[PDB]
RNA sequence: AGCAGAGUGGCGCAGCGGAAGCGUGCUGGGCCCAUAACCCAGAGGUCGAUGGAUCGAAACCAUCCUCUGCUACCA
C-alpha cells in the first residue's frame, strides 16, 4: 500500500521509480512513491545528453528520480520523464524518499508488538494510521506531526493520536526499533584563553559556577580537555533543548569570568 | 631529597641516556618521543640515591651483581659486593643541561644553579673542541671548580686519538682550573669504570656550606602542570615549579613570591611590575614525601599558581623569594663588564671563527644571562667599563653576583664576555 | 595522557532497520583485417573489535582497536 490518502500521482509530481528490468523501449518501472504502480521511462524523453555510456558497474536494485508527465488512473500507465527535472533535483527527492520509507514502515504495522507484518485487512489499517494523518491538514502539517512523534521523547506518547487499536504498547517500544533514531550528538567547543594570574582564577571560578548551574537545572557538565579548552557535548532528541543548555553555558562564561575579569572566545 | 647538584653537560654525539641511567637510574626525558634526535637538547631532571656496602662502588637494589644491557655484543658485568643491606651515604641530584651549541643560553641558565659538573667529552670529533672550553670557562666564572672530566665516548676511539684529545683540552685551558679535576676515561657501550666514578664524586664533590638560617630563595628553571589535559573540576591542583634552592630552608605551607613580576596594565613606560604571590602546597623531591626543602637541592615545589603559567615552559629562569623579598626588580640595569679577546664556543678544524670580536655598538639587542634569568635587552649607553642596558622583561637581581653576555654573531647568540652588576 | 577525524572489495569509497555500493584497475569476448578508446559479462566483501536492546545490526548502543591531531611535556 502507500501512506498517502490518494491512490495515484498527478501531473508534474516528483516520484521515485525502482528500475525492475530493462526491456524494449526502456524499462517498466514501479513507482514506489505511490504503492508499486506501473509506469515507464524513455522512449522519447529521459536522456539529457549522449556520451555513449550509462552503466559499467551499475548493476541492479537501483532507482531513478522521475517526474510524472501523463498519468492514467484507469489504464494503469504512467509516462515519466527525468529530463523535466531541475528544482525536482534527485538528491533531495532521494533524501525525502528514505524518510518517507521509515515513516511508511511505522504506519503500516501497528500491531502488538512482534511487529506484524503481514497481512491484515488493509483499507481499515491504512485509514486509521496514515490517511487520517494526511487528512489532518495538509501534507506539511502531517509531516510536522510525524516529526514530533518520531523524536522519541518530545513529549513521549503525546499529541492526539487518541488512536486506536489500543495502542501504547506499540508506541512505547516498537517505534524506536522501527525508525531507528541516529543520534544526534553535537559538540560545543569553548576556549577561555586568559593569561593574567587573575584571569586563570576567573576561568576556574566560572567552571565551578557552571557546575552549580548544571546541578540546579539537571543537564550536563562541562569538561576540561586542556588547560584553556573546555568541551561539553550535548545530545538532543527534542532538537531545541541543546540550545537552552548552550545559552546557559555561554552566560556563565560571559558573566562569571567578567566578575574577576578575563577574556574568552565562544 | 638532595645534597648537591652535579651537572651533566657535554658536546654533541657522546650519548646521554646510557651515562645518565648508569649514574642516576632515572631517564633524562622531555617532549618529542623521538626521545631526542641525537643527545638531549632539553633541560632534563633526575635525582638518585647513593649508598655503599662499605666499598667505593655504588650498588643497585640487587647488590649481589649487575649485568648490563648496553650491547648484546658482549656481556658487561661488574660486582659491587654481596647482599645484606647497604648504608645510605646521601641523596644526590643531577642537572642535565642541553648538549647542543644553539641552546647555549639555556645551558648557561641550567648550569648556574649547580654545585658541580661532569664534562662529558667525546673522542669522535676535534681535539680542542669548542664547547669543552665554553663550558669550562662559564663554570669558573659562576663560582665553581668542582669538576670531574669524563671521557664518555672512546668505545671505538683508539688510544692515540683519545690521549691527544685530553692533552690538547688540558693544554688549551691553561688559564682555567682543570689541573685539580681528574679525567676518568669510561666505556659507555660496556659501562666500565663506572664504579670508580662513584669513588670520585664522593671525593671531589662534598656538600658545600649551605645557609639554612638565611631567607629562602628558590630559582625556578622548569615548569610542570599537574592538573594537565583531562583534569576534573574538583580534582583541582596547583602549578609545580622545578627549581633549586641555593639559600634557606623553605618550609611547607610557606608563602612564596615570584619576583620578576607581571607588568601593570596599560603601561606607557617600562615600569611597573608587580610580583605574584602563591602559597606552597607541597615539597616533593625524589619519590619521597618531605615537609622541608633544604638548600643545595633540586625540588618540585607545588605552589598555588594556576595552570596557564605552567601549561608550557614559561617559568625558565625566574627568581622566587619568600615572601616580600628585599631583592630589587630592575627594568634598566647598570652592567660592569669585560670581554674575551677570542670568540668563545666556536672554533673548527680550520680554526674559524675564534677571531677577536669588535666592540659593542648602542641599540643592539644582546642576551644578558643574569642569574638563571635570560632576558634580552638593548644597550643604551656604551662606555668600555660602563654600559647601561634596558631589558624587555624585568630581572630580579638577588645579589650583584655575575652576568654572562652574548652577542648575535650569526643565526644565534654566542658568548662574548661576562662581568658583575653594579 | 585527554582531545578533532577515520574505519567498506586492491585502491577510491555510496550507505543506513526490512539492500554489500560505485569508481578504478582486474580477466574474457565483441565491434574492426587488427590494436586503441568502447561495450559486455567475468573477478575483488570479518563494512575494526566486543556484545546488548531486537521479529533483524552494514544501521542503535556502550566499550575496546588503530592512525590522523592537540597544551607542546604534564614532579
Amino acid at each position: 500500500c502507500r501512506f498517502y490518502q490518494h491512490k495515484f500521482p498527478e501531473v508534474e509530481d516528483v516520484v521515485m521509480v525502482n528500475v525492475r528490468s530493462i526491456a524494449e523501449m526502456g524499462a517498466y518501472v514501479s513507482l514506489l512513491e505511490y504503492n508499486n504502480i506501473e509506469g515507464m521511462i524513455l522512449l522519447s524523453e529521459l536522456s539529457r545528453r549522449r556520451i555513449r555510456s550509462i552503466n559499467k558497474l551499475i548493476r541492479i536494485g537501483r532507482n531513478e528520480c522521475v517526474v510524472v508527465i501523463r498519468v492514467d488512473k484507469e489504464k494503469g500507465y504512467i509516462d515519466l520523464s527525468k529530463r523535466r527535472v531541475s528544482p525536482e533535483e534527485a538528491i533531495k527527492c532521494e533524501d525525502k524518499f528514505t524518510k518517507s520509507k521509515t515513516v511508511y514502515s511505522i504506519l503500516r504495522h501497528v500491531a502488538e508488538v512482534l511487529e506484524y507484518t503481514k497481512d491484515e485487512q488493509l483499507e481499515s489499517l491504512f485509514q486509521r494510521t496514515a490517511w487520517v494523518f494526511d487528512d489532518k491538514y495538509k501534507r506539511p502539517g502531517y509531516g510536522a506531526y510525524d516529526a514530533f512523534k518520531h523524536a522519541v521523547s518530545d513529549p513521549s506518547i503525546l499529541d492526539s493520536l487518541d488512536l486506536n487499536e489500543d495502542e501504547r504498547e506499540v508506541l512505547i517500544n516498537n517505534i524506536n526499533r522501527r525508525l531507528t533514531p541516529q543520534a544526534v550528538k553535537i559538540r560545543a567547543d569553548i576556549e577561555v584563553a586568559c593569561y593574567g594570574y587573575e584571569g586563570i582564577d576567573a576561568v576556574k571560578e566560572a567552571l565551578r559556577a557552571g557546575l552549580n548551574c548544571s546541578t540546579e537545572t539537571m543537564p550536563i557538565k562541562i569538561n576540561l580537555i586542556a588547560p584553556p579548552r573546555y568541551v561539553m557535548t550535548t545530545t538532543t532528541l527534542e532538537r531545541t533543548e541543546g540550545l537552552s543548555v548552550l545559552n546557559q553555558a555561554m552566560a556563565v562564561i560571559k558573566e562569571k569570568i567578567e566578575e574577576k575579569r578575563g577574556v574568552f572566545n565562544v | 631529597q638532595a645534597t648537591i647538584n652535579i651537572g651533566t653537560i657535554g658536546h654533541v654525539a657522546h650519548g646521554k641516556s646510557t651515562v645518565v641511567k648508569a649514574i642516576s637510574g632515572v631517564h633524562t626525558v622531555r617532549f618529542k618521543n623521538e626521545l631526542e634526535r641525537n643527545i638531549t637538547i632539553k633541560l632534563g631532571y633526575a635525582n638518585a640515591k647513593i649508598y655503599k656496602l662499605d666499598d667505593p662502588s655504588c650498588p643497585r637494589p640487587e647488590c649481589y651483581r649487575s649485568c648490563g644491557s648496553s650491547t648484546p655484543d658482549e656481556f658487561p658485568t661488574d660486582i659491587p659486593g654481596t647482599k645484606g643491606n647497604f648504608k645510605l651515604v646521601r641523596h644526590v641530584s643531577f642537572v642535565d643541561c642541553p648538549g647542543h651549541d644553539i641552546l647555549m643560553a639555556t645551558m648557561l641558565n641550567g648550569a648556574a644553579v649547580m654545585d658541580a659538573a661532569l664534562l662529558l667529552i667525546a673522542g669522535n670529533e676535534s681535539c680542542p673542541q669548542p664547547q669543552t672550553s665554553e663550558h669550562l670557562a662559564a663554570i669558573e666564572i659562576m663560582k665553581l671548580k668542582h669538576i670531574l672530566i669524563l671521557q664518555n665516548k672512546i668505545d671505538l676511539v683508539k688510544e692515540s686519538q683519545a690521549k691527544e684529545q685530553y692533552e690538547q683540552i688540558l693544554a688549551f685551558v691553561q688559564g682555567t682550573v682543570a689541573e685539580g679535576a681528574p679525567i676518568i676515561p669510561i666505556s659507555a657501550q660496556l659501562k666500565y669504570n663506572i664504579e670508580v666514578v662513584c669513588e670520585y664524586i664522593v671525593k671531589k664533590i662534598p656538600v658545600p656550606p649551605r645557609d639554612f638560617t638565611s631567607e629562602p630563595r628558590l630559582i625556578v628553571i622548569r615548569s610542570f602542570d599537574v592538573n594537565k589535559p583531562g583534569c576534573e573540576v574538583d580534582d583541582l591542583k596547583g602549578g609545580v615549579a622545578g627549581g633549586s634552592i641555593l639559600k634557606g630552608v623553605l618550609k611547607v605551607g610557606q608563602e612564596i613570591e615570584v619576583r620578576p613580576g607581571i607588568v601593570s596594565k596599560d603601561s606607557e613606560g617600562k615600569l611597573m611590575c608587580k610580583p605574584i604571590f602563591s602559597k606552597i602546597v607541597s615539597l616533593f623531591a625524589e619519590h619521597n614525601d618531605l615537609q622541608y626543602a633544604a638548600p643545595g637541592g633540586l625540588i618540585g615545589v607545588g605552589t598555588k599558581i594556576d595552570p596557564t603559567l605552567c601549561r608550557a615552559d614559561r617559568m625558565v629562569g625566574q627568581v622566587l623569594g619568600a615572601v616580600g623579598a628585599l631583592p630589587e626588580i630592575f627594568t634598566e640595569l647598570e652592567i660592569s663588564y669585560f670581554l674575551l679577546r677570542r670568540l668563545l664556543g666556536v672554533r673548527t678544524e680550520g680554526d674559524k671563527k675564534a677571531a677577536k670580536v669588535q666592540k659593542l655598538s648602542k641599540n643592539e639587542v644582546l642576551m644578558v644571562n643574569i642569574g638563571s634569568l635570560s632576558t634580552g635587552g638593548r644597550v643604551s649607553a656604551v662606555k668600555a667599563d660602563l654600559g647601561k642596558i634596558v631589558l624587555t622583561n624585568p630581572v630580579c637581581t638577588e645579589v650583584g653576583e655575575k652576568i654572562a653576555l652574548s652577542r648575535r654573531v650569526e643565526k644565534h647568540w654566542r658568548l662574548i664576555g661576562w662581568g658583575q652588576i653594579r
